[PDB]
């Protein structure tokens, strides 16, 4: 199950 | 033995061919299980190891969902970078990402990661502690802000010890027949000459499951570590991988060389000769 | 960062003419992502082509596996051909069934 990013 | 879930992420921008294209790709161990790519007919995520039938229709729309959500986000990382970096709007970027967890043979994590990069060097990177970040450069030191101000590595600990650990978990046991398999290597060796009264002995090994092997020449007993061709560890199409090592050798001294190979499917390791 | 790409051919098996097997072209090594892979069977390409195993190195650069299914002929010959920007002309690789 993949992650769900945060933006830069 | 250790086990982990690997995500590969890549976002690169094609200024003028339209929007940039974004892909993850999902690995157990060395094998890859799902995949999703925004240049596909349709983008949905996809399984690439039939083990993965057993997730009901709720994983798939699931995943999807939150692909299409990172590539919303990572279009937009790849314009703040150019204010971060202070460049053109007309040239072609990428940022890659690792992510992922370990366990033991128990199940318990052993460690977590996450690793970004920008045009091939390093950016931003959790720390082991999985606590604090550390960044590249000065561009990175921004994010590193933000990220501490919003709490990121918090989330994101959650994560590498909750759901990509049962996750991990929940893989390995659907696909135990596949995933803790273990195929064992077919080796051989073929001769080619050269000029100057030599030859090439290479050691080929096919058909192995895990990737992990070592193959060596020996003379006299000693490896010939040194004085040796070799090619990196490679996937060979159906889920196993292959590997080659070769020597070159005086003519008519073939005999005293001996090829080795290691690998957890051979009780005894493997001794052969041309 | 720009690093051009290691092509290398290869058979599933030892190849016995007659006998199915798998025929890959493993690109490494690579920087930009931005590569065209084409497999070609006697100088003509191949469709039924597939691409998996993409992952990165240490170094951040490219790993991709382009692969088919193919049964070896005594008189048919497959390459692989590579077009990437840090390459002026593309470059062909050749499977060699005797290495």
């Amino acid at each position: 199950r993949g992650y769900v990013y945060q933006g830069l | 033995g250790p086990h982990s879930l690997r995500y590969f992420v890549t976002a690169v921008s094609r200024p003028g061919l339209g929007e940039p294209r974004y892909m993850e790709v999902g690995y157990v161990d060395d094998t890859e299980f799902v995949r999703f790519d925004s240049d596909a007919e349709n983008p949905r995520y996809e399984p690439r190891a039939r083990w993965m039938e057993q997730e009901g229709p709720e994983y798939w729309e699931r995943e999807t969902q939150k692909a299409k959500g990172n590539e919303q986000s990572f279009r937009v990382d790849l314009r703040t970078l150019l204010g971060y970096y202070n460049q053109s709007k007309g040239g072609s970027h990428t940022i890659q990402v690792i992510s992922g967890c370990e366990v033991g043979s128990d199940g318990r994590l052993l460690r977590g990661y996450q690793q970004y990069a920008y045009d091939g060097c390093d950016y931003i990177a959790l720390n082991e502690d999985l606590k604090t970040w550390t960044a590249a450069d000065m561009a990175a030191l921004i994010t590193k802000h933000k990220w501490e101000q919003a709490g990121e590595a918090e989330r994101l600990r959650a994560y590498l010890e909750g759901t990509c650990v049962e996750w991990l978990r929940r893989y390995l046991k659907n696909g135990n027949a596949t995933l803790l398999r273990t195929d064992s290597p077919k080796a051989h060796v073929t001769h080619h000459s050269r000029p100057e009264d030599k030859v090439t002995l290479r050691c080929w090994a096919l058909g192995f499951y895990p990737a992990d092997i070592t193959l060596t020449w020996q003379l006299n007993g000693e490896e010939l570590i040194q004085d040796m061709e070799l090619v990196e560890t490679r996937p060979a199409g159906d889920g196993t991988f292959q590997k080659w090592a070769s020597v070159v050798v005086p003519l008519g001294k073939e005999q005293y060389y001996t090829c080795h190979v290691y690998h957890q499917g051979l009780p005894e390791p493997l001794t052969l000769r041309w | 960062i720009q690093k051009t790409p290691q092509i290398q051919v290869y058979s599933r098996h030892p190849p016995e003419n007659g006998k199915p097997n798998i025929l890959n072209c493993y690109v490494t090594q690579f920087h930009p992502p931005h590569i065209e892979i084409q497999m070609l069977k006697n100088g003509k390409k191949i469709p039924k082509v597939e691409m998996s195993d993409m992952s990165f190195s240490k170094d951040w650069s490219f790993y991709i596996l382009a692969h088919t299914e193919f049964t070896p002929t005594e008189t048919d010959t497959y390459a692989c051909r590579v077009k990437h920007d840090s390459m002026a002309e593309p470059k062909t690789v050749y499977w060699d069934r005797d290495m």
